[PDB]
């Protein structure tokens, strides 16, 4: 029982700015991830367990970066690739984000174990970093993709093909945005903050700590402006924030630009090796 | 300023039957904020007008559920589900979005 | 194939109410809005409404607003339209035509009017 | 409760001056503006003025501007209105109605017209 | 004897930009202030008297940061919390700013005593830092809140609740803005500048000086653009600057954005420990 | 809303000869995106209208090459290269750029 | 079979912003290139082969910088200099860019030889850096200027003289933009990336490497936003991206501003001597 | 020198088609558009079309659109114009006049109308 | 499009005396760039029109100094200092700023 207002397409400057950001991210990320992965996984290898975690992070970033040209082409021109490629792109996009977030959480947990229980807990650290990590990160990330696996497809609108998510009704997107927030931002954030609080307390009463702290803060500083955009969009959807429709278009543009800028989490990983390493 | 025409001017209604009054504006009643500020009044003979519904559909506290309104853009309508013997009087629709506020022509509800 | 099937023709007295079903099949019903178009006999085609099957964001034409409520039945993939307080000149033919496109990131309205229903005629006597 | 009480009905000769009191009680008088509305007998309701009790930022309607000065008495929480050079058609009923909302960071004008005074009638003879 | 022009609501970009700034400030400040306060006040403790002053600054910053979610919700949606919470929010907001400013002034005064009268004046420094500081900062800050305690309340406008300051008439806000300026900017600024001038003169004829100088300059650089906004608003109010009303709306938006940006004074304190410390 | 006038109202045509129908708008049919959404329908007597060409010139799949359209701005034209005996019926031009959509007056094609 | 839409002139801010950028670039580049060239080529000389490559880069940058005042005057006022000066300006502009890009490619190739085949390949390095470089860079750069040599001329439009490129038809500019991309961005980029990958692999299984890596990344970071502008313009020209005409004007303004900003490649070379050297 | 030469005068029956050549010499033909202007006898000069010789981006006037197709022959540096379904009032004189300016970075349209062809007259009988 | 009215329609002039023709537009002839593109033509009987002055005041090469023009905004005027026996013919004023270009009504100069 409400009137509809139709979303208007992005401005021309946005239509030009998204492809260049995507191209820069692709060019940086492909080279950085290829180099780090190759060195870590083929010759010199890794001295420390944290480098092992970083390898999984690099693989996830590479998997994400592979799909960027499709994003740029869709942003500029129409969709031509096909339904299967649409599904694969959406599946990979959903996998990589959760994989990266849970790898970060695992790194924080390993730090916690390395700091407080250093003497007692070497065997648990090795076991967690060797065997448990697969079940911890790769299984739930794969499992969370079933909604995309069903509801992502290409639709024929006149002569234009659209690759998007076609949900049965409105509330599904609200539920999926809520799980996105709860699994990306809140729970791993709680774990990371609690772990670092305990390490700080123990220290009060380290080069490794600094290097893994900068990665996490830089990751969540990039992702933070996106999640307020999603939170507000969800509240607007549930008739809790009825500020009009110009506000809706503005927040849609904000979401688009902010995710485009936050795609830097794949590029951030290899740089820290160049600077800090 | 914004000018609103209200129809019908005279609306004979029979007891126990619904009735509708609709007034049309000359400029879209949409605020920059995103709402529409149009409210309806009823003036019984010999006393000051009172407020029935504020905004397009929200109901002012203290009136029965029979009165209800709807509309959007430049067209608005107020409807009474059941007409009793105490629903006789003038009805006005006014807007508060553009300085200054403008009232309506007025509709008188008789008994048929 | 994609197709829309309507109900039969109806005749009703003035002041009554009429509801016309619009069953759609051959495509995902929850990703295209539906617009209701009425053609008066011996007159130009006219528009009176549109409902989004995605989340029920109805919209009405100015000339008919206040007398029509139109809703969808997503479970059986059907779209209805209710008209009350019929007048003498309402005798016409009603067409149910797919309109728009609704999605998670795309909710435009300039892609449609492609497939039409068989149409039904209603008269007042 | 919140209420507004006015003065009695008055009759005055043409060319005179009339002031109608509007005493308000039941709420903070210095946080809501007051708008003066006049209804001519057998005619549609009309607007003629508005004063902000916060800092006395008066405003007048075009049709009556130049003949009305309206002020407030914050000490006793009353609002007045003075009209001079009365004409023959000025016989009508004047209503004092709360309007707007004035605050330190919020000074909007689309929140009001809720409570009205009893109204007073003035005639010219 | 003037015509009124009504304030128009902030732009949609502002409605989205204020919540994200508030959320970032809250997330940074809560963690930083919790950590600094916990370490200083529960285990390792503080080696130097300046750290003791910084603890009061941290407590004031924490008290301010606690109330940010209400600010964000009010900025986005309507007020729902109630009259008592409105009063408490305003009281805490008024307390924290003055507390921080006077703690900075006390730090400057302690520096002055530590530099010029180092040999003679150890007992006065200890007495001032142990006993006098409470009367100096916490008493006047509490005392200055009576105007907010009386004139801050929630008003019912139709179906929307508004938490604001409802003064008896116009001149009260001018007087209170003037005392705001005179107690935040001018008098502590005079004290700080005079003290640092005397220390500079004595030095001409220090790691600690550098660390406490950067904190003060960074504090007043954040607060400076707000006070010109207030000064101009007060002059416009007293019919001294009659530039129209579009100028009034522009300066209102400037005040809003500038206070939103200047809320960084709570976040600035813990960072200096990470960098300089 | 946008109003479109279609000419001619009645177009007698002889078998084997081309014919043209043109409709003019009252507002430029250019979308912010950069396209023009104006499409033509044909309604045979007793059945629902079908789509012939979508947008100014693109041809809907399933119709012969005889039908073709052109135009830009506020002037559009549809032309039939050869008229057979099955090209008898009403023809409409409508726009989908400005809410709400508006149809055309209608043109009937006879046989001469 | 399409309708034309005529290009609209740049905004006033652009008309003021281009001359100041051009003047700053000219003032920086003339002094920097004069100094580096003078020292390298007249007295102290060059200790290392890389400095020799840098001298060619400096000469190319100087040749480019010489023509900037004509660009600024044309941007502001009408063309007055004449047909021969128009041709010379276009020829020099086309020469300098390709010369710089191929000198960078040669530097990368020399690095590759210096790293992997250091013991075996000193004589090839000397021969390549002494004799082959002229044929490698200066010959093809001169050869690629024949299209400009024919199709660049000044046209008399009423009382205004226009110095531009007047091609026989549309497809020529598409072909020349494609060769621009293929010879500036793609092929030298492939060579540089492959060479650095091999050096990185060998190292895993150097001050000089860092200094010549920063020059290349800073060069392609400046040139990158221009080439997406060209790519999109070419696709729009071939009726592959029909987004309208406001998009066309926006991308034209983007191309203009981006080339104005990317002209910094001449200024970047001498600075690295001041900072890193 | 720069000059434009046209064909001879023609007479054609109603419903026919006429093509008028416009040969240009003395300047680079592929850097200036051509606009076709028609002057009815005893009437004000009128405009009907424009074609860009750079890439054939034709444009037509509203009054004549749908009956004229105009193209260029870059190989021999000539510009044509075809008009079909001639009416009775089409008897007039057609002038081929250089217009605009087309280049790699400059494609403006307010530089021209300088040199005109000799003109040709066509009549319908 | 822009419509320009030219006055007078017929201007009898005596040899050796100046004369003025002025045409007024319906929209301001100011381009975004900052110039005004309005130019005047003269058409002798039996030959194609030639250009006399381009823009408001600039003189086309090849004509005497007698012809001169001025004006700004929406009002423009062309004046001939001395009228000889070879100044007989039609005169037009046209604009090139807004697509499409529009000509003038036309003024004929006789001999009196
Ligand atoms: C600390 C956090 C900083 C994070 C900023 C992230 C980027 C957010 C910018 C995306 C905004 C989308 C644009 C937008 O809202 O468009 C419009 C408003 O935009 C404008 O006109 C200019 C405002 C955006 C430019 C501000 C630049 C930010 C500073 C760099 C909405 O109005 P309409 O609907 O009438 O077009
Ligand atoms: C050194 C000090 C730098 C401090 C800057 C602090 C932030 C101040 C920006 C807040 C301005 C509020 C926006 C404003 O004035 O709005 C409007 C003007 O704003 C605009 O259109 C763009 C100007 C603001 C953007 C400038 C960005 C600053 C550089 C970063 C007023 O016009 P209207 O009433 O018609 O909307
Ligand atoms: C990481 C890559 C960052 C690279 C950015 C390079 C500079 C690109 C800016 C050039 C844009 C040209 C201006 C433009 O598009 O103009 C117009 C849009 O421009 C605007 O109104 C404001 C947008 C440009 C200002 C954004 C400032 C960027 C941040 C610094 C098009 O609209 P219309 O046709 O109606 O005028
Ligand atoms: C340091 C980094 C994060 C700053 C990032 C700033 C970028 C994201 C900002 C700077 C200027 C902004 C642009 C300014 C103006 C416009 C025009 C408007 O009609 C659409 C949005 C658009 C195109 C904005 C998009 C976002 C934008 C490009
Ligand atoms: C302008 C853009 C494309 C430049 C992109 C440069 C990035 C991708 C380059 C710059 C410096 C590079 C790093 C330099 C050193 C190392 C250490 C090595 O043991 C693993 C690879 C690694 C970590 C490199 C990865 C790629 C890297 C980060
Ligand atoms: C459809 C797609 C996205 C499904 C993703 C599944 C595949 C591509 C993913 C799932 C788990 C991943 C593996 C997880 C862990 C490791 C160990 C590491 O030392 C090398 C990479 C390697 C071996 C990964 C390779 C990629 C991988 C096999
Ligand atoms: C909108 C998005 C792209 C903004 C992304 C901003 C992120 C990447 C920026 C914001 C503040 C930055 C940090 C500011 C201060 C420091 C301290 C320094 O000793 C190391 C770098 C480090 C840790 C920076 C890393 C990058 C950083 C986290
Ligand atoms: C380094 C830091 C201090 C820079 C801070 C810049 C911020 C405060 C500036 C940058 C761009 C600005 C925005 C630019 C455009 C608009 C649109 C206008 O209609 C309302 C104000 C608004 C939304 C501005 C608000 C302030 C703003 C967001
Ligand atoms: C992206 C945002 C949320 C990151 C916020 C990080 C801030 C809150 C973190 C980064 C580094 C941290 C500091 C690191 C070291 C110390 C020293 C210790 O003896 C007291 C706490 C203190 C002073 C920490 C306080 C919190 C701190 C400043
Ligand atoms: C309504 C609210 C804002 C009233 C504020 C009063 C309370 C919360 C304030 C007033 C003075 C403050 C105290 C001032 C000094 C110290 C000493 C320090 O070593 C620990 C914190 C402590 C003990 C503060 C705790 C908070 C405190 C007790
Ligand atoms: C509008 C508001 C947010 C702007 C806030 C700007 C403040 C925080 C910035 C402006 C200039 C900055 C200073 C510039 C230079 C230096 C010197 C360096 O050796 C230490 C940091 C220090 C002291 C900076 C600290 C942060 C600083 C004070
Ligand atoms: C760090 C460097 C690369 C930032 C470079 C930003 C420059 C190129 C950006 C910043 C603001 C931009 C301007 C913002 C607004 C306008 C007005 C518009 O009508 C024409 C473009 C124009 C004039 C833009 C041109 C590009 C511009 C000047
Ligand atoms: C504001 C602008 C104009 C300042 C421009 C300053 C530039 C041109 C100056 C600043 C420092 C200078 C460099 C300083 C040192 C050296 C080392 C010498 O062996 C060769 C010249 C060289 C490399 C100089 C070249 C010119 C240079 C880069
Ligand atoms: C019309 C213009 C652009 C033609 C360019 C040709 C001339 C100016 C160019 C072509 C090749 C260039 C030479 C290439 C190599 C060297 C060796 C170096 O150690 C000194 C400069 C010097 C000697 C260059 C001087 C400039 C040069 C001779
Ligand atoms: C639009 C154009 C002008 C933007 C040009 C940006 C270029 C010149 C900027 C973007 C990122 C910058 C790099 C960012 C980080 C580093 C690492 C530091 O240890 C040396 C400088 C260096 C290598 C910078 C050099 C300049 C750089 C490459």
């Amino acid at each position: 029982m409400k009137e509809p207002c139709f979303r208007e397409e992005n401005a021309n400057f946005n239509k030009i700015f998204l492809p260049t950001i995507y191209s820069i991210i692709f060019l940086t990320g492909i080279v950085g991830n290829g180099l780090v992965i190759l060195v870590m996984g083929y010759q010199k290898k890794l001295r420390s367990m944290t480098d092992k975690y970083r390898l999984h992070l690099s693989v996830a970033d590479l998997l994400f970066v592979i799909t960027l040209p499709f994003w740029a082409v869709d942003a500029v021109a129409n969709w031509y690739f096909g339904n299967f490629l649409c599904k694969a792109v959406h599946v990979i996009y959903t996998v990589s984000l959760y994989s990266s977030v849970l790898i970060l959480a695992f790194i924080s947990l390993d730090r916690y174990l390395a700091i407080v229980h250093a003497t007692n807990s070497q065997r648990p650290r090795k076991l967690l970093a060797e065997k448990v990590v697969y079940v911890g990160v790769w299984i739930p990330a794969l499992l969370l993709t079933i909604p995309d696996f069903i509801f992502a497809n290409v639709s024929e609108a006149d002569d234009r093909y659209i690759c998007d998510r076609f949900y049965p009704n409105d509330l599904w997107v609200v539920v999926f945005q809520f799980q996105h927030i709860m699994v990306g931002l809140i729970l791993p954030g709680i774990v990371i903050l609690s772990c670092y609080c305990i390490i700080i307390s123990k220290l009060s009463h380290r080069k490794a700590l600094k290097t893994t702290v900068i990665l996490i803060l830089a990751f969540f500083a990039c992702w933070l402006p996106y999640y307020i955009g999603i939170s507000i969009d969800s509240f607007i959807l549930l008739e809790i924030i009825k500020q009009g429709c110009e506000f809706e278009n503005t927040v849609h543009k904000w979401i688009s630009i902010t995710e485009a800028l936050a795609f830097f989490h794949c590029c951030l990983n290899p740089i820290l090796y160049a600077f800090l390493g | 300023d914004v000018v609103m025409t209200q129809s019908p001017l005279s609306l004979p209604v029979t007891l126990g039957q619904p009735a509708s009054i609709s007034c049309r504006s000359s400029q879209s009643l949409v605020y920059t904020d995103g709402n529409t500020y149009l409210n309806w009044f009823q003036q019984r003979p010999g006393q000051s007008p009172r407020r029935l519904i504020y905004k397009v559909s929200n109901r002012d506290s203290g009136v029965p559920d029979r009165f209800s309104g709807s509309g959007s853009g430049t067209d608005f309508t107020l409807k009474i589900s059941r007409v009793e013997a105490e629903d006789v009087g003038f009805y006005y629709c006014m807007q508060n979005t553009h300085w200054p506020l403008t009232f309506g022509g007025g509709t008188k509800v008789e008994i048929k | 194939q994609v197709q829309l099937v309507q109900s039969g023709a109806e005749v009703k007295k003035p002041g009554a109410s009429v509801k016309v079903s619009c069953k759609a099949s051959g495509y995902t019903f929850t990703s295209y809005g539906i617009s209701w178009v009425r053609q008066a006999p011996g007159q130009g085609i006219e528009w009176m409404g549109w409902i989004s099957t995605y989340n029920g964001n109805r919209n009405y034409a100015q000339k008919v607003q206040g007398r029509v409520t139109m809703t969808t039945d997503r479970s059986t993939s059907t779209a209805y339209m209710d008209l009350r307080s019929l007048r003498s000149d309402d005798t016409a033919v009603y067409y149910c035509a797919r309109h728009g496109i609704t999605g998670a990131r795309n909710y435009y309205y300039h892609y449609g009017m492609d497939v039409w229903g068989q149409g039904t005629t209603v008269t007042v006597s």
